[PDB]
């Protein structure tokens, strides 16, 4: 997941060296940040939306 | 600290951006209503 | 797709915006759900395409 | 904040240069209407 | 006088491509 601010246009996105054998390919879609929650932390006292 | 002139300044820009849409949608309005006079 | 009036390039365009639009005038609420207001008056608003 | 006003400088020049076009271009209408 | 007409279009709406460019990367240049 990578961030988007809010009237931003543009999202440059790096992986800096790689190895790329039995790699399938891109898959990608849009999200809101409130219409998400993090996860990794055992509750996420941000997570506003239901 | 720099934020309150940085904020100043990007208000100044976008306030000046908004005037250059505002009143380029006049001139377009305008250009095109001679060219139908003309027309 | 739709089409939609010409803003540029109509001579007679005008750029009403909400509170001034007015189609079923006495047989709606003004800006609301509430009880029908107003008067019958020949609609305003969508130009016909 | 040194670029920013580089920006504005020539934003209000370019506001001036479209300004001046209208004003200026208005006033074939207003010969044309006098010629009919 | 139509000929010169379409030549100050030419000149006119060549600013709209410009001014929809710049009026982009002024939104560009407001967050990071």
């Amino acid at each position: 997941l990578y961030p988007i601010p809010a009237k931003a246009t543009n999202v440059p996105i790096s992986i800096p060296s790689r190895n790329w054998a039995a790699f399938r390919g891109w898959s990608f879609t849009r999200l809101k940040t409130k219409e998400t929650p993090s996860l990794g932390s055992g509750f996420d006292p941000y997570f506003v939306y239901s | 600290p720099s934020s309150i002139i940085a904020e100043e300044k990007l208000l100044a820009l976008l306030a000046e951006l908004e005037a250059l849409s505002r009143q380029l949608a006049a001139l377009t309005q305008q250009v095109s209503e001679l060219r139908e006079q003309q027309q | 797709s739709r089409q939609v009036v010409d803003e540029i390039n109509y001579k007679d365009y005008k750029a009403v915006t909400l509170p001034f639009q007015h189609n079923n005038s006495g047989f709606t609420g003004y800006l609301a759900p509430t009880m029908r207001q107003g008067q019958p008056y020949p609609a305003n608003f969508p130009y016909p395409l």
